[PDB]
């Protein structure tokens, strides 16, 4: 089945870390449209920026938004109507650059979670990918 | 009464209606600027607003489809 | 460290399945307060009911809420001020009974996900448990009974 | 002007205030009907409303603590 992974990583208190969102076993027929939402505790990390990954061929297809007060980041993909760009291979969809709190302590674990209510994947306008598996990730605080 | 796809209630199904559905999925908005926007947004008729309702509205504005699945097609 | 597990299960279209929420490696000093929120796709499953598990010794301490239009279920535990009840051992915190949509097709997989923005665990009113792990669950739609 | 803990804005920190903070954490509400309820609810002063804010308010009402962490100078 298509497998979505939020990468885990580590960093120091006060640092920016980079959390990749990966797609494996992407259908060769293509993903036409998707949304993906991650939650996090904004006392632990906040979003500095979100960067499209190499699976995005044209920026007009990809849209992001994040709300640090409410602890979420969202991304959408909409292939053009002729499917001239389509996600039909495996790789990095996007990366979220998170600022780790200045007050983080060594050994804390901040879970970066997939929100299944706001995440969905489609082969076409009417045909949903209904067996996608979400895998979440963790930011570990390490010592300077 | 409402027109399917016409999420801002202005009487026409336009490219901005698809933008507004994508803004709802992204979390930029929590509601549509129209009394019947949530109903008008659900153009596949599955009962929920999802990213494919936005792409369906876009594809209808672009002339790829001529009616919405909720319209029985 | 404390581990929260959302169990996986399976059932037919139209059925009610149960998803247990288990806590492992609970601190012996006790969890005084927590919130736990799960999301789900509300056109795939909806919550029929939430049942407190054996870790809840008195209903006064446990509160639940779900919204089947928006796709979440939330649970809180607040120990009393004397710590007369406290969660300080491992077991089932709660079980969510989910109705699988009657239009579900065999082979669909529904991710029942821990929401880190709305989930937190405290040893006391000011001291947070800041290394908790979560392991989410899936519901698989099957064709046959059991 | 507001009183820490007084999430319903009625001028007093009471049992129900902690219930209201719990309703927010549960998702039963998305905002407080008091102009200053969000700032009043954040009694640990960390910038987020979380379950321990609700238990802090309850514990103040019950007499376990006599000030909130946001007030300690
Ligand atoms: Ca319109
Ligand atoms: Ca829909
Ligand atoms: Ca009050
Ligand atoms: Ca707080």
């Amino acid at each position: 089945m298509l497998q979505v992974d939020i990468g885990s990583t580590s960093g120091k208190a006060g640092s920016v870390v980079s959390v990749p969102i990966t797609f494996t076993n992407v259908p060769k027929s293509g993903i036409y449209a998707l949304s993906f939402r991650t939650n996090f505790d904004p006392q632990k990390v906040t979003v500095a920026s979100i960067d499209a990954g190499s699976l995005i061929e044209n920026a007009s297809d990809f849209t992001t938004y994040y709300n640090n007060e409410n602890g979420f980041a969202s991304m959408t993909f909409e292939a053009p109507v002729d499917r001239a760009r389509i996600i039909d291979s495996d790789g990095v969809f996007a990366t979220i650059n998170f600022k780790v709190s200045d007050s983080a302590k060594v050994g804390e674990l901040y879970n970066i979670t997939t929100n299944s209510a706001y995440t969905s994947f489609y082969y076409s306008g009417t045909d949903e990918i209904k067996n996608v598996v979400y895998n979440d990730g963790k930011i570990e605080v390490i010592a300077l | 009464k409402f027109i399917y796809g016409d999420v801002d209630g202005n009487g026409s199904v336009r490219s901005i209606d698809a933008v507004l559905i994508r803004d709802y999925v992204l979390g930029k908005i929590n509601e549509f600027p129209y009394e019947y926007g949530m109903l008008a947004a659900d153009v596949d008729g599955n009962g929920s607003i999802k990213i494919n309702d936005a792409v369906l509205v876009r594809d209808y504005v672009l002339g790829k489809i001529f009616l919405f699945p909720v319209e029985e097609k």
